[PDB]
C-alpha cells in the first residue's frame, strides 16, 4: 500500500505562542500532521494554549515526533478523528512516519518483519564477561 | 484592535510580534546598529563596536577599580579595560575559528520579512568574523585610548 | 619575591587561558 | 539511539505499543503466544528511552528491554 | 493563507532576517579606507590569536615584573616588625 | 433567586465506613497486598476529587470538614483559656506585668522534668510562654481567673456547636451546589456579616469593657479593687467619671455632634508612654471606622433584589487590546473549582499574615508587648512561617487547578490563555532577574568577605566604604516621620516610632520602641529578600505554567499532578511534576523566611532592643554592631549564629534545657531528612529484599509485603523532616536566645 | 543543590532559556555549537557528591589547623 | 506436564517468585506455545501481578 501524499492545506486558528518552532526546524528536522475534522472545534496545542481546528483538512508543524504523537492520541481519544504524520527535512524531502503501514501498531497487521527480537527468555543473556574485547552486547545476541 | 500578532503572520513560529519586538522605532534602532548592517563590510562593524564598548568600559574600571582613590586611577583603569579588549578579543577570535571552517558559506539569514532573497550576512563567514575581529581589538584599543584621553589629557 | 612577580601571573592568567582556548579548539573541533 | 529489545515471554498484550509516545514499537504475527502476536522495535531511532513501556509490561520477568545507548538530539527529547 | 512550502523551506520555518538592513556602507569614506589599510593585520584570526596570546602575556609580564611599591602592597613587603608566634615560635 | 437549598438526608450515619479503611477509594477499600497500600491511604484522604467527580459531593465534604477545623480551633482556644485560668501567673503578672514572665504550662514531677518548670515570678514555678496571651486579656480587661474559666467553658461549647454543625451539614441537612455558588450572597455576608458585625461588636466590647478597666489598670488600682466590666454598662457614671461624653449618652451620635466623642475616640497615633502600645482610644475608633467600612462594602453585589452588581457583568467589562476578551471566563472557572479559589486564598491569607507580622511588630498593638522580646520575637517568626507555608500552598493548588479543572474546550478564558502562550518569556525573564538578583545581592556579602579577609576593609561595601544607601526607604521614612504636621493634620504624633524621626517610648526600664535607622547593611539584606522571594515565585510559576506541558514533556498533563518522573529517557525527567515543583519551592521558602527571621532578630537585638538608663542612655543587647557586622557572612557565622547560639549550648541544668534538647533533636531530624533527599528508592528495595529474607528464614514474614517508600514520598519525607528539623532548631534557638538575654 | 533537586526542572528551564536565546536581538548573532542541555542523573549525583565532599574536607581543614595553631596546644 | 492445582517451585531465575511455590492454573495444549504453564502466586509482584507464564523445565512440582 502506497503512503498518504502531503499537500498544502489550512493550518488551525491559532494566535501564535512562545512553544512553536525553533532553528532545528531550520537546520535539522521538523515534523507535519494532519487530520480531517467534522467541524470547527477548540483543541489544546501541545505546546500550550488552546488553538481551533478548521472543518476539513487540517495541517499542523511541529518540533517533534512526540507531540505530534501526542496531539495525535487527544484527537482519535477525544474527538474520534484519524491522524497521520511525517517528518521534514531543511532540503525539502518529507518523510512519511505514522500510522506506517495504514494500521495503527497496537493491533497486529501481516507483512511487519520483526526488528530487535530475541528468541529466548530474558535471563539467558550472557554474562559481559563472555563479550568482553567484542563489540557485542549480551542484548544484541 | 489587537497588538499582539503571530510573529510575522506564521502561528507556529516560537515567537510573537510586539511592540517590543516589532515597532518602526525600535525597528529603526536595531536595524541602524553595526551588527544589522548587513551589506556592509564587517571590518567597520567590527571598528563602530569594539569604539564603543572600550569607551563604555573605560568608565567603571576608573572608578571602581582598587586604584579608584590614587592618583594613578586613570592608568590603571584604562589599562584594564584595555586588558579586557584583549580578552575579548581573545574570546571572539576563537569563537570564530571554532564557529565557522573556511570553506563553510555564511550561515546567516538569506531572505527578509517580506520573504524575498537577500545576500546573506558576510558576518557569518570565517574571513568575514575574523575581520570583524580586528574591527572589534582595533577600535576597541581605540575607543579606550579616546576615553582615557577625554578623561584624564 | 623577583621572580613570583613573573611565573604567578604566567601560571594563573597566561597559562590557563592558553590551555583553555587550546582546549575549546580541540573540543569543538 | 537506544536500543530496545523483545523477547519471547512476550504475551501480546500490546501494552507496551500503546504506551509509547513516540511511536518506537509495533505488533506482529507470532505463535509462540495465545494471543498470536508478538512486540517489535523497528523504530528505535525515535525512541527516548522513557521507559512507559516497561511500566506497561505484565510478564515476569520483563519481555520488552530499553537499554539507554549512544545519545542523540532525538533521544534526549530536545525541540531546539 | 497557509506556511507550508517544499520549494520555500526558508519561509516555511520562519528563517527570515528580522532587523538585517541592506543598506550601503553608511560610514565615512575616508575613516573607511583608514581602517581598512591600518586594521588589516589584526584580520588574520590565526595570527590575530598569536599575537593576543603572546602580545598580552607579554605585556601581563611586563606590568607585573615592574609594579611599583606604591600600586601592590605585595611588592612593598612588610614595615612593621615581626610579631612572635603562639608558643614563642618565630 | 439566591435561597437556602439543602438535601434532606444525603449519607445514612454508620460505623460501618469507620471499619472499612479506605472507604473512600475502590482502590484502597480492596485491602492491602503490599504496605504501600497504607501510606496511599492516608495521602489521598482528603484529596475528595480523586474520591468523585460530582461537585455537590466534593462541597460538602469540604463544608463540614470546615466545621471540623472550627472545632478544632474552638477547642484549642477553650485549651489556652482554661490553662490561663487554672495553671498559671496571670494574676500576678497583671500586679507586675514588667518584672513577671508570662507562663500558663506546668510539667509533673518525674524523671527529673520538673527542673522546667523555672521561676518566672509571681511565687509560681512553670514554664513560659511566648504566644502573648497575657497581654491580650489584659487589653480585653480580663482580670480574673474566673472570667478566663467562663471563656474556656464557652470556648469548649463552640467546640460541641462546630462538630455538631458539621455532622448535620453533611449527614442531616447538606447544602446544594447552587447554594455554594452563590458567590455574591457569600461576599455580601461575609463582608458586612462576619467582618463589619465582628470588629463591630468588638468596638463595642472595647468601648464599654477594654476601654474603662484599663485606664483603671494604668492608674494603678489593684485589679480586684477594679470595677467588674457590668458595672460599667449597669453605671453609666463610671463611665462618665472616666469619660465624660457618656453623660450625653448616644445622643450625639445621631445628633451628628461626634466632636464630642474625641473623649473615648481619638486619632492620636504611636505609642501610649505607660504601656509602649498602641492608644485603646485609637484602637476602639480604628475597629469602629472599620465596621462602617465593611458594612457598606457588604452591600456591593446584586441578590434578590434589583440593586447591586453582578461579578461576571464587572469581569466582562475589563478587557485590553492587549489582552483580547479579558476576564471574561473567569467567574465561571471560579464558581466551579475549588483549587483555583484555594490558590487565590492561600495566596493573598499567606500574605496577610506576613503583613501582620510587620505591622505587629512595628505598632504594638496590646499592653506590655513590645517590652516582652520574647513573646515579639516569636510572633513575628510564627506569623512569618505560617505565611510562607501558606503561599507555597497557592501555587500548589494554582498547579492543581492546572492539571485537574482546567479546559479551555469549555471554561476557556482570554488572560490565562495568553499567559500560557508567553509562558516561555515569562520563566525566562524570570530566570535572569534571579541570577542577576543573586549577583548583586550575595556576591556583594561574598565581595565584603574577601575584601576583609584581604586587609581591605575600605575597599567593601559599606556605611564606612562604599556606601550604598536605602535613599527611597529613607525617604518614605521622613515622609512617615514628618506626616502628622502635613498631609495628616488631625493626627497626634506618626504611626509608628519605627519612622525616620521622633523620640522614644520606653516601659519598665526596657526599650519599647525607638526610630529604625537604614544603612548599606539593609540595602543589602532587602535585596537578599528580592532575591530570594524571586527565585520561590520562579520555581513555583514554573511549576504551574509547565503543568500541563513543555517541550521535553508535551502530555505531561495525563501524568496527573503528583508523579515522580516519565523516566530516566530524554536525558533525565526527574522532577517533572508541579508537585516536585512545590517540593523545591518549600526548600526556598525556608530559606528565604529563614534568612528574614534572622534579619528581624538580629535587627532587633542590635539596633532597637535593650535597657534604657536615666538622662536616656540606651544600652542595646549587641550594641548596634549590625551595621558593621551584618555586612560579611563570617559577620552572620560569627555575630549572630556563633555568638547567640550560646544561651541554647549552656542552657542544660536550668528551665531552658528543653531548648538544648530540642536543638539537638531538631539537628538531628534535619540531618535525617537527607537521608531520604539524598538517595533512592531501589537501593532499600533491595536491602528489603535481603531483610525479607531474613524474616521468612524465621516464619515472621508478614503477609503485607515490606515496600520502600515510593519516588515521592521518598521527597515528602525528606522534605518535612527537613522543615521540621530547621525550623525547629531556630525556634529552640530564637526562644533560649531571647528568653535569657531579655 | 545538585543533590536534592533532580535533572527535569532543569532541562525545561534551559529548554525556555534556549528560546530566550534564540528571541533575543544581537545576542542572536551569537550561536551556541554544543546544544545545551541538564547535566544527566548520574552526573548530577557524582558532581553533587563531589562539591560535598570537598566542603566537609576543607571546612573541617581550616577548623582543624586554625583551632590547634591558633594556640598550639 | 503437572496437573492443575498442583504446587510447583520456580525454576526461572529472573523470577519474583524464584525458588518460592505457587499453583497450576491450566496448561496450553498448542505445542507451538513456549510458555504454556500458567501459574498464580499468594504474594504480587513488584508490578502488582499475582500469574505468570513459565516452560516445562521451569517449573518443579513439590509438596
Ligand atoms: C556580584 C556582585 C559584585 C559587584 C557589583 C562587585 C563590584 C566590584 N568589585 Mg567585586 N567581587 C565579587 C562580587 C561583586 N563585585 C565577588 C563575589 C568576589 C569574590 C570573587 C569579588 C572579588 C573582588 C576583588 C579582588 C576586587 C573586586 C573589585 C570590585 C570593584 C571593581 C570591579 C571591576 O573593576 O569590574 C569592572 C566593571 C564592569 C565591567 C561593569 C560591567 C557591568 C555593567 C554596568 C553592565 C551594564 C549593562 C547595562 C546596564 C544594560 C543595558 C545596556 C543598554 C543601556 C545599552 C567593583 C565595585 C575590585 C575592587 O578593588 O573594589 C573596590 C577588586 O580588586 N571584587
Ligand atoms: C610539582 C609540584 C609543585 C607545586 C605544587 C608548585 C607550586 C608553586 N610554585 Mg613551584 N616549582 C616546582 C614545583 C612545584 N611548584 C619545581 C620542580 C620548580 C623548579 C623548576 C619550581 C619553580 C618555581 C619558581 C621559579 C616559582 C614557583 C612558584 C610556585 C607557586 C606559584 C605557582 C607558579 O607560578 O609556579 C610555576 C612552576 C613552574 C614554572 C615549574 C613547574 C614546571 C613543571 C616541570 C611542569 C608542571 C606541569 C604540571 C604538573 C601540570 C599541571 C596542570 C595540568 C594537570 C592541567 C606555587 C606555590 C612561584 C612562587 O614561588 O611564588 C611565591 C615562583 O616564582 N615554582
Ligand atoms: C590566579 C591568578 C590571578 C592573578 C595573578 C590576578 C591578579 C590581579 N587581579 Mg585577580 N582574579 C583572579 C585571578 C588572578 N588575578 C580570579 C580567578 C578572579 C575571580 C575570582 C579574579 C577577580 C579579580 C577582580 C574583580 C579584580 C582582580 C584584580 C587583580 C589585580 C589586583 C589589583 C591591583 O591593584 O593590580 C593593579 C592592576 C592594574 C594597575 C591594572 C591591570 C592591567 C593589566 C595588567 C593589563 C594586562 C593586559 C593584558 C592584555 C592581559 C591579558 C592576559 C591574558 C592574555 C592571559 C591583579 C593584577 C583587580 C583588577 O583587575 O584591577 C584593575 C580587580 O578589580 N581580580
Ligand atoms: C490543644 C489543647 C490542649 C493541649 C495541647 C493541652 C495540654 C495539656 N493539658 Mg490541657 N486541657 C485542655 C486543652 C489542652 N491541653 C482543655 C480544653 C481543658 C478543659 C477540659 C484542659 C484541662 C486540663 C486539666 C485539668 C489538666 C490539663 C493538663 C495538660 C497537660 C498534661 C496533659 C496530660 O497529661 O493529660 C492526661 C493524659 C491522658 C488523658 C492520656 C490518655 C490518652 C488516651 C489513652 C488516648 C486514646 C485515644 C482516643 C481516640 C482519645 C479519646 C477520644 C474520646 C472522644 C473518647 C498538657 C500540657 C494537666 C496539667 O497541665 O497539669 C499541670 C492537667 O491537670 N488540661
Ligand atoms: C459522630 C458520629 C459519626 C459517624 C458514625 C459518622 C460516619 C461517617 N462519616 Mg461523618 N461526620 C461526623 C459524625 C459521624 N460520622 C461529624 C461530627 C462531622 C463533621 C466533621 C462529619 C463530617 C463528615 C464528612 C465530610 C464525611 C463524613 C463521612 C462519614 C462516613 C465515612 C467516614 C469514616 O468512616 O471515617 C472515619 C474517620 C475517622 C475515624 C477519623 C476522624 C478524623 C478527625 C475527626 C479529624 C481530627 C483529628 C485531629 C487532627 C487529631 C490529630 C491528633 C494528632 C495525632 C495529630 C461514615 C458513615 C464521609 C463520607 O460519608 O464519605 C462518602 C465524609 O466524606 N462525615
Ligand atoms: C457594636 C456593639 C455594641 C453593643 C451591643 C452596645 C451596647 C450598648 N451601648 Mg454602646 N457603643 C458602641 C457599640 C455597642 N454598644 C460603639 C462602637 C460606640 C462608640 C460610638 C458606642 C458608644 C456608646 C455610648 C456613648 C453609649 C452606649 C450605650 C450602650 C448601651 C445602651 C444602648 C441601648 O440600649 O440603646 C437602645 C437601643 C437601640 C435604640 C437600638 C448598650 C449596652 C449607652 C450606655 O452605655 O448606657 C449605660 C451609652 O450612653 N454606647
Ligand atoms: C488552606 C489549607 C489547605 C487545604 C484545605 C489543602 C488541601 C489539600 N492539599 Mg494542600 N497545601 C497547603 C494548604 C492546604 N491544602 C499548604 C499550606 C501547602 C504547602 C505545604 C500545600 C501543598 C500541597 C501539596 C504538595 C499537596 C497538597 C494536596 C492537598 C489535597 C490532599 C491533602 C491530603 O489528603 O493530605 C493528607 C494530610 C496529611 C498526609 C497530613 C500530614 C502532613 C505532614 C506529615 C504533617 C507535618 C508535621 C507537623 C507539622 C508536625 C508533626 C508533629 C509530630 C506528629 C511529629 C487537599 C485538597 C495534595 C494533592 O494531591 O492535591 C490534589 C498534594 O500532593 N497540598
Ligand atoms: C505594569 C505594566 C502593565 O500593567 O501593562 C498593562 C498591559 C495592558 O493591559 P490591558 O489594558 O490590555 O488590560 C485590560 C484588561 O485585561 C485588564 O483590565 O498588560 C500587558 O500587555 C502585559 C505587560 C507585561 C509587561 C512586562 C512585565
Ligand atoms: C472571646 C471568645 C469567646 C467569646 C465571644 C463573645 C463573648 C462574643 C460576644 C459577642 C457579642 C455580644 C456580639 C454582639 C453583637 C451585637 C450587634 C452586632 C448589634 C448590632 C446592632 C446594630 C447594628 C444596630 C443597628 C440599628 C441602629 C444603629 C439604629 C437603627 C436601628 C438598628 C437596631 C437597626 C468564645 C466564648 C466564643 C470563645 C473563646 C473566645
Ligand atoms: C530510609 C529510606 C527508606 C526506608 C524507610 C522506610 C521503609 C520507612 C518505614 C519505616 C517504619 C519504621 C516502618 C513502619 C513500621 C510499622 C508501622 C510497624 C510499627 C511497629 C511498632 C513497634 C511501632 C525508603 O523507603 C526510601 C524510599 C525512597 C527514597 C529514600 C528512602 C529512604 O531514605
Ligand atoms: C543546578 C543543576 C543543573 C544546572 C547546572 C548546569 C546546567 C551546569 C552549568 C555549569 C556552568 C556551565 C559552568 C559552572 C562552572 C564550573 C566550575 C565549571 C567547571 C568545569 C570543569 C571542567 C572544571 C542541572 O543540570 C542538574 C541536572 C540534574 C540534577 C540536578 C541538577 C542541578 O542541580
Ligand atoms: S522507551 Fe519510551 S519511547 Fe523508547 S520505546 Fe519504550 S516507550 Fe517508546
Ligand atoms: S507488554 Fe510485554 S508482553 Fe505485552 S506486548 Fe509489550 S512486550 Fe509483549
Ligand atoms: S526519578 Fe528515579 S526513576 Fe524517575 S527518573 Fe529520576 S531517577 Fe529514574
Amino acid at each position: 500500500t502506497p503512503p498518504e501524499l502531503d499537500p498544502n492545506t489550512p493550518s488551525p486558528i491559532f494566535g501564535g505562542s512562545t512553544g512553536g518552532l525553533l532553528r532545528k526546524a531550520q537546520v535539522e528536522e521538523f515534523y507535519v500532521i494532519t487530520w480531517d475534522s467534522p467541524k470547527e472545534q477548540i483543541f489544546e496545542m501541545p505546546t500550550g494554549g488552546a488553538a481551533i481546528m478548521r472543518e476539513g483538512p487540517n495541517l499542523l508543524k511541529l518540533a517533534r515526533k512526540e507531540q505530534c504523537l501526542a496531539l495525535g492520541t487527544r484527537l482519535r481519544s477525544k474527538y474520534k478523528i484519524k491522524y497521520q504524520f511525517y517528518r521534514v527535512f531543511p532540503n525539502g524531502e518529507v518523510q512519511y512516519l505514522h500510522p506506517k503501514d495504514g494500521v495503527y501498531p497496537e493491533k497486529v497487521n501481516a507483512g511487519r518483519q520483526g526488528v530487535g527480537q530475541n528468541f529466548r527468555s530474558i535471563g539467558k543473556n550472557v554474562s559481559p564477561i563472555e563479550v568482553k574485547f567484542t563489540g557485542k552486547q549480551p542484548y544484541d545476541l | 484592535y489587537q497588538v499582539i500578532q503571530p510573529i510575522n503572520g506564521d502561528p507556529f513560529i516560537g515567537s510573537l510580534e510586539t511592540p517590543v519586538t516589532s515597532s518602526p522605532l525600535i525597528a529603526w534602532y536595531l536595524s541602524n546598529l553595526p551588527a544589522y548592517r548587513t551589506a556592509v563590510s564587517p571590518l567597520l562593524r567590527g571598528i563602530e563596536v569594539g569604539l564603543a564598548h572600550g569607551y563604555l568600559l573605560v568608565g567603571p574600571f576608573v572608578k571602581a577599580g582598587p586604584l579608584r582613590n590614587t592618583e594613578i586611577a586613570g592608568q590603571a583603569g584604562s589599562l584594564a579595560a584595555g586588558g579586557l579588549v584583549v580578552i575579548l578579543s581573545l574570546c571572539l577570535t576563537i569563537y570564530g575559528i571554532s564557529s565557522f571552517n573556511e570553506g563553510a558559506p555564511s550561515t546567516a539569514p538569506s531572505l527578509t520579512l517580506t520573504g524575498r532573497k537577500k545576500e546573506p550576512d558576510q558576518l557569518q563567514t570565517a574571513d568575514g568574523w575574523a575581520k570583524f575581529t580586528g574591527g572589534f581589538f582595533f577600535g576597541g584599543i581605540s575607543g579606550v585610548i579616546w576615553a582615557y584621553f577625554l578623561l584624564y589629557v | 619575591i623577583n621572580l613570583p612577580s613573573l611565573f604567578v601571573p604566567l601560571v594563573g592568567l597566561l597559562f590557563p587561558a592558553v590551555a583553555m582556548a587550546s582546549l575549546f579548539l580541540h573540543v569543538e573541533k | 539511539s537506544h536500543s530496545v529489545k523483545i523477547y519471547d515471554t512476550c504475551i501480546g498484550c500490546t501494552q507496551c505499543v500503546r504506551a509509547c509516545p513516540t511511536d518506537v514499537l509495533e505488533m506482529i504475527p507470532w505463535g509462540g503466544c495465545k494471543a498470536k502476536q508478538i512486540a517489535s522495535a523497528p523504530r528505535t531511532e525515535d525512541c527516548v528511552g522513557c521507559k512507559r513501556c516497561e511500566s506497561a509490561c505484565p510478564t515476569d520477568f520483563l519481555s520488552v528491554r530499553v537499554y539507554l545507548w549512544h545519545e542523540t538530539t532525538r533521544s534526549m527529547g530536545l525541540a531546539y | 493563507s497557509v506556511y507550508f512550502d517544499l520549494e520555500d523551506l526558508g519561509n516555511t520555518t520562519g528563517q527570515w532576517d528580522s532587523y538585517g538592513s541592506d543598506a550601503p556602507s553608511p560610514y565615512n569614506p575616508l575613516q573607511s579606507k583608514l581602517f581598512e589599510t591600518f586594521a588589516a593585520p589584526f584580520t588574520k584570526r590565526g595570527l590575530l590569536l598569536k599575537f593576543l596570546i603572546l602580545g598580552g602575556g607579554s605585556t601581563l609580564a611586563y606590568l607585573s615584573a615592574t609594579a611599583s611599591g606604591d600600586i601592590l602592597p605585595i611588592t612593598r613587603g612588610p614595615q612593621q616588625p615581626p610579631k612572635l608566634g603562639p608558643r614563642g615560635k618565630i | 433567586e439566591v435561597k437556602i437549598l439543602v438535601d434532606r438526608d444525603p449519607i445514612k450515619t454508620s460505623f460501618e465506613q469507620w471499619a472499612k479503611p479506605g472507604h473512600f477509594s475502590r482502590t484502597i477499600a480492596k485491602g492491602p497486598d503490599t504496605t504501600t497500600w497504607i501510606w496511599n491511604l492516608h495521602a489521598d484522604a482528603h484529596d475528595f476529587d480523586s474520591h468523585t467527580s460530582d461537585l455537590e459531593e466534593i462541597s460538602r465534604k469540604v463544608f463540614s470538614a470546615h466545621f471540623g477545623q472550627l472545632s478544632i480551633i474552638f477547642l484549642w482556644l477553650s485549651g489556652m483559656y482554661f490553662h490561663g485560668a487554672r495553671f498559671s501567673n496571670y494574676e500576678a503578672w497583671l500586679n507586675d506585668p514588667t518584672h513577671i514572665k508570662p507562663s500558663a504550662q506546668v510539667v509533673w514531677p518525674i524523671v527529673g522534668q520538673e527542673i522546667l518548670n523555672g521561676d518566672v515570678g509571681g511565687g509560681f514555678r512553670g514554664i513560659q510562654i511566648t504566644s502573648g496571651f497575657f497581654q491580650i486579656w489584659r487589653a480585653s480587661g480580663i482580670t480574673s481567673e474566673l472570667q478566663l474559666y467562663c471563656t474556656a467553658i464557652g470556648a469548649l461549647v463552640f467546640a460541641g456547636l462546630m462538630l455538631f454543625a458539621g455532622w448535620f451539614h453533611y449527614h442531616k441537612a447538606a447544602p446544594k451546589l447552587a447554594w455554594f455558588q452563590d458567590v455574591e450572597s457569600m461576599l455580601n455576608h461575609h463582608l458586612a456579616g462576619l467582618l463589619g458585625l465582628g470588629s463591630l461588636s468588638w468596638a463595642g466590647h472595647q468601648v464599654h469593657v477594654s476601654l474603662p478597666i484599663n485606664q483603671f489598670l494604668n492608674a494603678g488600682v489593684d485589679p480586684k479593687e477594679i470595677p467588674l466590666p457590668h458595672e460599667f454598662i449597669l453605671n453609666r457614671d463610671l463611665l462618665a467619671q472616666l469619660y465624660p461624653s457618656f453623660a450625653e449618652g448616644a445622643t450625639p451620635f445621631f445628633t451628628l455632634n461626634w466632636s464630642k466623642y474625641a473623649d473615648f475616640l481619638t486619632f492620636r497615633g504611636g505609642l501610649d508612654p505607660l504601656t509602649g502600645g498602641l492608644w485603646l482610644t485609637d484602637i476602639a475608633h480604628h475597629h469602629l471606622a472599620i465596621a462602617i467600612l465593611f458594612l457598606i462594602a457588604g452591600h456591593m453585589y446584586r441578590t434578590n433584589w434589583g440593586i447591586g452588581h453582578g461579578i461576571k457583568d464587572i469581569l466582562e467589562a475589563h478587557k485590553g487590546p492587549f489582552t483580547g476578551q479579558g476576564h471574561k471566563g473567569l467567574y465561571e472557572i471560579l464558581t466551579t473549582s475549588w483549587h483555583a479559589q484555594l490558590s487565590i486564598n492561600l495566596a493573598m491569607l499567606g500574605s496577610l499574615t506576613i503583613v501582620v507580622a510587620q505591622h505587629m511588630y512595628s505598632m504594638p498593638p496590646y499592653p506590655y508587648l513590645a517590652t516582652d522580646y520574647a513573646t515579639q520575637l516569636s510572633l513575628f517568626t510564627h506569623h512569618m512561617w505560617i505565611g510562607g507555608f501558606l503561599i507555597v500552598g497557592a501555587a500548589a493548588h494554582a498547579a492543581i487547578f492546572m492539571v485537574r479543572d482546567y479546559d479551555p474546550t469549555t471554561r476557556y478564558n482570554d488572560l490565562l490563555d495568553r499567559v500560557l502562550r508567553h509562558r516561555d518569556a515569562i520563566i525566562s525573564h524570570l530566570n535572569w532577574v534571579c541570577i542577576f538578583l543573586g549577583f548583586h545581592s550575595f556576591g556583594l556579602y561574598i565581595h565584603n568577605d574577601t575584601m576583609s579577609a584581604l586587609g581591605r576593609p575600605q575597599d567593601m561595601f559599606s556605611d564606612t566604604a562604599i556606601q550604598l544607601q536605602p535613599v527611597f526607604a529613607q525617604w518614605i521614612q521622613n515622609t512617615h516621620a514628618l506626616a502628622p504636621g502635613t498631609t495628616a493634620p488631625g493626627a497626634t504624633a506618626s504611626t509608628s516610632l519605627t519612622w525616620g524621626g521622633g523620640d522614644l517610648v520606653a516601659v519598665g526600664g526596657k526599650v519599647a520602641l525607638l526610630p529604625i535607622p537604614l544603612g548599606t547593611a539593609d540595602f543589602l539584606v532587602h535585596h537578599i529578600h528580592a532575591f530570594t522571594i524571586h527565585v520561590t515565585v520562579l520555581i513555583l510559576l514554573k511549576g504551574v505554567l509547565f503543568a500541563r506541558s513543555s517541550r521535553l514533556i508535551p502530555d505531561k498533563a495525563n501524568l496527573g499532578f503528583r508523579f515522580p518522573c516519565d523516566g530516566p529517557g530524554r536525558g533525565g525527567t526527574c522532577q517533572v511534576s508541579a508537585w516536585d515543583h512545590v517540593f523545591l519551592g518549600l526548600f526556598w521558602m525556608y530559606n528565604s523566611i529563614s534568612v528574614v527571621i534572622f534579619h528581624f532578630s538580629w535587627k532587633m537585638q542590635s539596633d532597637v532592643w535593650g535597657t534604657i538608663n536615666d538622662q536616656g542612655v540606651v544600652t542595646h543587647i549587641t550594641a548596634g554592631n549590625f551595621a558593621q557586622s551584618s555586612i560579611t557572612i563570617n559577620g552572620w557565622l560569627r555575630d549572630f549564629l556563633w555568638a547567640q547560639a550560646s544561651q541554647v549550648i549552656q542552657s542544660y541544668g536550668s528551665s531552658l534545657s528543653a531548648y538544648g534538647l530540642f536543638f539537638l533533636g531538631a539537628h538531628f531530624v534535619w540531618a535525617f531528612s537527607l537521608m531520604f533527599l539524598f538517595s533512592g528508592r531501589g537501593y532499600w528495595q533491595e536491602l528489603i529484599e535481603s531483610i525479607v529474607w531474613a524474616h521468612n528464614k524465621l516464619k515472621v514474614a508478614p503477609a503485607t509485603q515490606p515496600r520502600a517508600l515510593s519516588i515521592v514520598q521518598g521527597r515528602a519525607v525528606g522534605v518535612t523532616h527537613y522543615l521540621l528539623g530547621g525550623i525547629a532548631t531556630t525556634w529552640a534557638f530564637f526562644l533560649a536566645r531571647i528568653i535569657a538575654v531579655g | 543543590m545538585f543533590l536534592i533537586s533532580w535533572r527535569g526542572y532543569w532541562q525545561e528551564l534551559i529548554e525556555t532559556l534556549a528560546w530566550a536565546h534564540e528571541r533575543t536581538p544581537l545576542a542572536n548573532l551569537i550561536r551556541w555549537r554544543d546544544k545545551p542541555v541538564a547535566l544527566s542523573i548520574v552526573q548530577a549525583r557524582l558532581v553533587g557528591l563531589v562539591h560535598f565532599s570537598v566542603g566537609y574536607i576543607f571546612t573541617y581543614a581550616a577548623f582543624l589547623i586554625a583551632s590547634t595553631s591558633g594556640k598550639f596546644g | 506436564g503437572p496437573k492443575r492445582g498442583a504446587k510447583v517451585k520456580i525454576l526461572r531465575k529472573e523470577s519474583y517468585w524464584y525458588k518460592g511455590t505457587g499453583s497450576v492454573v491450566a496448561v496450553d495444549q498448542d505445542p507451538n506455545t513456549r510458555y504454556p504453564v500458567v501459574v498464580r502466586f499468594n504474594k504480587v509482584n513488584y508490578a502488582n501481578v499475582s500469574t505468570n507464564n513459565y516452560a516445562l523445565d521451569e517449573i518443579q512440582e513439590v509438596e
